RNA sequence: AGGACCGAACCGACUAAUGUUGAAAAAUUAGCGGAUGACUUGUGGCUGGGGGUGAAAGGCCAAUCAAACCGGGAGAUAGCU
RNA sequence: CACAGGUGGUCAGGUAGAGAAUACCAAGGCGCUUGAGAGAACUCGGGUGAAGGAACUAGGCAAAAUGGUGCCGUAACUUC
RNA sequence: AAUUCCUUGUCGGGUAAGUUCCGACCUGCACGAAUGGCGUAAUGAUGGCCAGGCUGUCUCCACCCGAGACUCAGUGAAAUU
RNA sequence: GAUGUCGGCUCAUCACAUCCUGGGGCUGAAGUAGGUCCCAAGGGUAUGGCUGUUCGCCAUUUAAAGUGGUACGCGAGCUGGGUUUAGAACGUCGUGAGACAGUUCGGUCCCUAUCUGCCGUGGGCGCUGGAGAACUGAGGGGGGCUGCUCCUAGUACGAGAGGACCGGAGUGGACGCAUCACUGGUGUUCGGGUUGUCAUGCCAAUGGCACUGCCCGGUAGCUAAAUGCGGAAGAGAUAAGUGCUGAAAGCAUCUAAGCACGAAACUUGCCCCGAGAUGAGUUCUCCCUGACCCUUUAAGGGUCCUGAAGGAACGUUGAAGACGACGACGUUGAUAGGCCGGGUGUGUAAGCGCAGCGAUGCGUUGAGCUAACCGGUACUAAUGAACCGUGAGGCUUAACCUU
């Protein structure tokens, strides 16, 4: 079904009763609110529009003010969309909590990766470094050949921006769901740095 | 002259 | 005592990297070899071009050497471009 | 060339040191005729490194360390 | 063998495995006695080989300090066409 | 009037005459394990010793260690051992100078990228009122490997020995993405020890220089050797192949009409880019409801008033970044810095006092110091402003308004 939007608060260690340490990626999934409910008669696909968080009064734009005021829902920090699986129904102004993930046992998180900036072939494509001595001339961490005896094929692995892109990790085990704190304990690591917004949706890969 | 250019 | 030892100056230049329209038309950095001797160095002088000199490499003889540079024969000759 | 060049001689302080080495200073003389900011790949010059330790490579290039003083002790071979 | 074509000769030693290396055999393609022969302590920035130690040489690269690369103002370059 | 040659390194890419994995036919296929042939190129496809070597032999692995094309791929990408200069020797030929595809030692590999191309990143214009967001997904990339073990089952088979497909589960190797909580590295911006030396007037106490002077530790951040995830399942149409029905051709036949199975290929489903998709898309919301002149009287020009929504610029800045860009905040404010507290790290400061001949030790004291981290705080600085873009959005047609 649908997912939710939260914040990467960080990572901590969870000790069970048998003395095992389960890595977790805590997420502050604030109470979400629906903004739009779209159908096929107008748009052409069953989905919803959800926001979260808050924003300053004298900083948000007027166009969005009416977009949020239309549904009588306080402004958020962004907007996202979730497709419905032919069996989901919602209404504007409806608030969604973290309990939605109570009986799922697995999710696929999504978020933006960290920013490495301009990266090299080694940092980026795990290229094999050349000889550091024994003759090498200014060609230690260089790629080498990029073709044959007359064009560089498209998709050629080269240096460039590394990170700051959409990334989706799949099949992450859930550990705990504390609605009192609006938290979600996801096992393992997830993209993005502390404070970045990320999506959490049930796992399709089982 | 010496081999490859210009050894 | 020593064409002796370790090792600075000094004289050399084995290796590597840099540099290679260089800082430099052969160097820099890191180490390296001889370092009282067939040592090294300053000033001055002499051997002069098919000749000089040469612990000899066809090496050097003013950034040019299997026969210097300059001038002249000379507008050499070029069945080749 | 306002040159990372070459070089003949003379003067030769203090602490440590065997020393004209080396390290910090004195005398005295300089900061090397463009700079500011940022802190990406890659290159150059360096520092550190988990575990393994020449498996690298045509070949162990450099680095580090052994590195100094005193004492004990010291093989084959030898023209002694 | 600084010499051996056939050839990585054959055997042995060393290595888990050694066209190289050492030690022997001799079938010396084509060693050989002052264009010297066989040895030879010491010496060698000499060639080849095996060890100990040492390490980012490597497995496999990671991070950091600096000089450039990048941006701004100034000067303003050079090569091919 | 120059197309630089073996091999190695690096980076790869296509073909299929398939090395492995997958799917099948016959088998002198009992089983296990092989042989032969067909379909199949999705992905994957050893390390080392000797040698300059490719190759090859050897050792030990692996599910397998594929065959070839790409200037025997790749030197404006590296190397320079080999080939391929001048030096010098051996053997051999020649009287000799010298020479050999005979060997042996030694021996300068330059180029700041204009165009194409490729990896990335922006400006401008356009998409027909403009602006702010959220999407559709035409299309285009990424990914696709696999061993072992247990149960099924010591079952079927077989005289035994030996030993299953089908199906299920778990755990690994290699590769790949993300991440820094743990284990660790780094940490020349934290602390301490300490040699030599100069200085701060001197003692004490500090600082500078010597690779951060040499060392021992270590925060954040980055990062792997560290720890989490991943390959699929499933569906449709198919290859070889197996078929049902069934005539032509009274029988037979997988086929001609019809119909059902069928693989890691292909199309899907998983992930990312994605409306410059000029075929330029779709939804919601917000802002502008002037006065005239003149004129080749028109999608015309100009003046006065008007200047919104929003944007940009500027500034404080970022787990964003080469520059642009992207993101956060700008006094109605915690954006940065500082300050307060706390934590971490270092490891009992300084000073005085006590003991001791003194070096030193003890107590004050787990003291003092403390970078980038956590939580808070307007103390300072992010300034009122102006700069920016307007004024109802063409013609035509059809249906509506005035079904
Ligand atoms: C002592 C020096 C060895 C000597 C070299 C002669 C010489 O003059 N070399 C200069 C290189 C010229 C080049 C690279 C010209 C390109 O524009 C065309 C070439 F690419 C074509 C090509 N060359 C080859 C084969 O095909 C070829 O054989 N060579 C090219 C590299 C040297 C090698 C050669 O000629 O070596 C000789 C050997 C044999 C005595």
């Amino acid at each position: 079904m649908i997912g939710l939007v939260g914040k990467k608060v960080g990572m901590t260690r969870i000790f069970t009763e048998d003395g095992v340490s389960i890595p977790v990626t805590v997420i502050e999934v604030e109470a979400n609110r629906v903004t739009q409910v779209k159908d096929l008669a107008n748009d052409g696909y069953r989905a919803i529009q959800v926001t979260t968080g808050a924003k300053k009064a004298n900083r948000v734009t007027k166009p969005e003010a009416g977009h949020f005021a239309k549904a009588g829902v306080e402004a958020g920090r962004g907007l996202w969309e979730f497709r419905l699986a032919e069996g989901e129904e919602f209404t504007v102004g409806q608030s969604i909590s973290v309990e939605l993930f109570a009986d799922v046992k697995k999710v696929d998180v999504t978020g933006t990766s960290k920013g490495k900036g301009f990266a090299g072939t080694v940092k980026r494509w795990n290229f094999r470094t050349q000889d550091a001595t024994h003759g090498n001339s200014l060609s230690h961490r260089v790629p080498g050949s990029i073709g044959q005896n007359g064009k560089v094929f498209k998709g050629k692995k080269m240096a460039g921006q590394m990170g700051n892109e959409r990334v989706t990790v799949q099949s992450l085990d859930v550990v705990r769901v504390d609605a009192e704190r609006n938290l979600l304990l996801v096992k393992g690591a997830v993209p993005g740095a502390t404070g970045s917004d990320l999506i959490v949706k049930p796992a399709v890969k089982a | 002259x010496t081999x490859p250019f210009x050894x």
